[PDB]
RNA sequence: CUUUAAAUCCUUUAACGAGGAUCCAUUGGAGGGCAAGUCUGGUGCCAGCAGCCGCGGUAAUUCCAGCUCCAAUAGCGUAUAU
RNA sequence: CGGGAAACCAAAGUCUUUGGGUUCCGGGGGGAGUAUGGUUGCAAAGCUGAAACUUAAAGGAAUUGACGGAAGGGCACCACCAGGAGUGGAGCCUGCGGCUUAAUUUGACUCAACACGGGAAACCUCACCCGGCCCGGACACGGACAGGAUUGACAGAUUGAUAGCUCUUUCUCGAUUCCGUGGGUGGUGGUGCAUGGCCGUUCUUAGUUGGUGGAGCGAUUUGUCUGGUUAAUUCCGAUAACGAACGAGACUCUGGCAUGCUAACUAGUUACGCGACCGGUCGGCGUAACUUCUUAGAGGGACAAGUGGCGUUCAGCCACCCGAGAUUGAGCAAUAACAGGUCUGUGAUGCCCUUAGAUGUCCGGGGCUGCACGGCGCUACACUGACUGGCUCAGCGUGUGCCUACCCUACGCCGGCAGGCGCGGGUAACCCGUUGAACCCCAUUCGUGAUGGGGAUCGGGGAUUGCAAUUAUUCCCCAUGAACGAGGAAUUCCCAGUAAGUGCGGGUCAUAAGCUUGCGUUGAUUAAGUCCCUGCCCUUUGUACACACCGCCCGU
C-alpha cells in the first residue's frame, strides 16, 4: 500500500514549548531571605512519597505529573 | 583428471567460457 | 557416495541445488544403486536428509538420501521374523553321495 | 697514429668511463583461432574492443586503467599489392 | 563389388592405388540472368550478358525435438454425449465491469491470480486516508549539558471519551548523545531474474535412463517393438538385443465382513440375595466363564479345492448354477523442466540505505462496504411434501491455567425468553452427552395451486465476559405483498451412499463463518460410451520451425 503521508499537514501549527533551565531552584519554598526551609511545614505520615520531595506552590496546574495528581490543599 | 574446469564447462557447455574450458580440457 | 557404497547401503543419490559457477543456479545431483521413490516402502527403507550451507554468493542446498538393507542395524543378518521386503533365500540343495553302497561305520 | 686527394668510418694504442651497472627496450597482446589472468578498480548494450566468432544491458577473462604474464626483440604493429 | 556428406547409385563403381577418348559447363550468397551492347523476331520475347554496391553466410543430406485446419490407434466429467445442480435474475460473504481529499487489482498469458498469501484488518492489518503525547541511538571513539527536554480527567483563553499538537504555563524516581573499521535504528523493505528450502504446474497422463552388445563417419539409434491389446513401458509375446535402474503395481491408512479376544466398573450379562409378572431392576455390591451389538480397540481369511463364452486358448476380457466378500476412497508419487510462487514464515541466507510526529507507541472516524443472484455455499407452480397422536434412535471431533488472566459446560433463579448470578462436573468412552445430524401414521391440517415453495425484515420482556459493532457476534419469534412450473450470450462441477437438500463440528476465534476443512438418514434399469469439441499419449508422415506455429516468413 501507500505510505503514511504525515508530513505536509498541520500548517501554521508549532509544537508545545517547553522551558530549558539549568537548575531546580526557585521551584521549592524559597521564600526565606536565603533561600532555606523552615520546620513548620508538615510531612506526609506516609511510604509512597520520597523524603526528598518537599511541598511546593505554583501558580498554574501543580508541581506533580506522574501521577497525575493535584497535591495542593485547594 | 581435474575437475574443477570439467565442473565449470558441465554447467555451460555453450556459455561465454565455454571455448577456453574445452581447450584446457584438451591436451 | 563412495563413502555410502563402501558403507553396505544398496543405493545413494544426493544433490546439491544453488549456485556452483555461475550467477544462476544450478541443481546437479548423482544417484548410484537403488532408490525408491513412492509407496509406503520410503519411510521406514529410506532416510533423507536437508541441509543449507552458506557461501559468498549464497545458499547451497543438500539433499541426502539413502538406501537401507534389509535386517536392521544395517543387515546384521537373519533374525527373528519380521518381514519387510521380497527376497529369495536360495538354501544348499541336498547332495546324495555318488558310491553305490551307502555309508559304513 | 692508421685510413684517405684532404676527411670521416672501421681497426690500433692510450686517459677517463657501471650497482637502481638510472649507461633505466620497445611494440603488440592476454576468450577462442593463438602464447599468455573468469586478479583488482571504473564503466553499465554507454564509451569502446573486436581481421572472424563474439565481448559490453551494475560480480566484463574481451572495453578504460593498475598489477601480473608472453610473443618477437632493436625491433614491432598497421594499410595495401602479391 | 565399390563409391558417396548422406539420401542413395550395379553405377552416381573400377579416384591421393588420382591419366581409355571427347563436348558442354560451375567457382560463397545477393545484386541478376538485371543493365548495357550485339543479334534474332511482326510482336511477345529469345541467345550472348556485366559491374558498382551489399553480405557471413545462403545451401545439401541426415538426426532429435516441437508443430500440422496430415493420417492411424488409445485415454480424460479439470473433455464431450445423456442428464442433475448450477450463473452480475426473483436474498445472504466478497474477487475485475467504473477510480486522481489512496478509498481496494502486491499473485494473473488464465484455466498454474482473484473466500489465495490458511489475509474473517473494530488488536497497532501493508502502516492504511487523517490536529498521531513517541524515539524504537540504550552499536564504545567530530561538537556533547550535568533538564535529548522524556504528563495532563483537563470550565468559551489549555476549542476529542486518559493525544498541552493554538499562547516563553508545565511539574512525587529523572541524568539517560545525532555519528567514520561489520546486512544499525525495525531487521514485513527491495532483488523469488542471485539463491536455498518448501510448494504449484507440465503429471493423473505413463513415462524416463544407463552398462555390454548391434547399426551409422556422425548427430543419433536399437533395447524402449508388428500385434494382442491392460487403468498402466501392465503383461503376453515377436525380437540385434541381453541384462538392469526409476516410475506403474506391490506398499500404507481407510471403508454396510468375523461366534477366538482364557476381554472390558463406561455395554447387556448362565447357575448369587432383590424381583408384581405370562429363569429377568446380580447394567442400581461385583460374575472370577461372558461379548452379540460398543471398543473398527489387538491377533484373520475365502477368485479361482469354480462355471460358461470370446481370445493365437497365451496375456486377458464379458456373464454366472457347492458359494459373506468379485473396481472403497485417499497417501506416497519418476527423468527432465518453468527465469511459475514465496527474500512480507523463518536465527535460511548473497548484494543496501544515514539524520526527524521512521515502516515498530499514540489513527475518536475509517480502509475492498463509492455496487443490479446471463466467484463456493441458495427458490422444486408439489401426496416424493406437513407443527412431537412415532423416536428402547442411525452420528466426525474439541474442551481449564506450565509461560498467561482468556476452555467446554450440565443444573436452579432473575424468566413465558438474549443477557446476568450461584454452588457443580470435566485434563475427558468417566462431564457437557443417550451431542436436539429426518419426524415415517405425520391428532392448526391441501382444489383448478397470485396465498407454507419467500412470507421483496425493524416494531415489540429487554438489547454484549472485549477501548472501537456508523455495511455489523446485537438477540428466542409474528397475516397472501419483486419471483412463478428448474429463467441458454457464455462458464479453473459431477457416476454406487456422487449430484443435490439440511445441519453439526474443527482452523480463524478477547467478539465472531453464509470462508475453508471434515462429519451425518440417501441409488440404478447405469452411458458399462465416444474422440465431434477441449486436451493428453503412442506410431507413421511432412516441415524452410529450434526464441520451436504467440514460429518462420513474403510482397505493396
Amino acid at each position: 500500500k501507500k505510505r503514511k503521508k504525515k508530513s505536509y499537514t498541520t500548517p501554521k501549527k508549532n509544537k508545545h514549548k517547553r522551558k530549558k533551565v539549568k537548575l531546580a531552584v526557585l521551584k521549592y519554598y524559597k521564600v526565606d531571605e536565603n533561600g532555606k526551609i523552615s520546620r513548620l511545614r508538615r510531612e506526609c505520615p506516609s511510604d509512597e512519597c520520597g523524603a526528598g520531595v518537599f511541598m511546593a506552590s505554583h501558580f498554574d496546574r501543580h508541581y506533580c505529573g506522574k501521577c497525575c495528581l493535584t497535591y495542593c490543599f485547594n | 583428471f581435474p575437475y574443477e574446469v570439467s565442473d565449470a564447462l558441465q554447467d555451460d557447455p555453450k556459455g561465454k567460457y565455454s571455448k577456453k574450458l574445452l581447450n584446457k580440457l584438451v591436451g | 557416495l563412495r563413502f555410502i557404497m563402501e558403507s553396505g547401503a544398496k543405493g545413494c543419490e544426493v544433490v546439491v541445488s544453488g549456485k556452483l559457477r555461475g550467477q544462476r543456479a544450478k541443481s546437479m545431483k548423482f544417484v548410484d544403486g537403488l532408490m525408491i521413490h513412492s509407496g509406503d516402502p520410503v519411510n521406514y527403507y529410506v532416510d533423507t536428509a536437508v541441509r543449507h550451507v552458506l557461501l559468498r554468493q549464497g545458499v547451497l542446498g543438500i539433499k541426502v538420501k539413502i538406501m537401507l538393507p534389509w535386517d536392521p542395524t544395517g543387515k546384521i543378518g537373519p533374525k527373528k521374523p519380521l518381514p519387510d521386503h521380497v527376497s529369495i533365500v536360495e538354501p544348499k540343495d541336498e547332495i546324495l553321495p555318488t558310491t553305490p553302497i551307502s555309508e559304513q561305520k
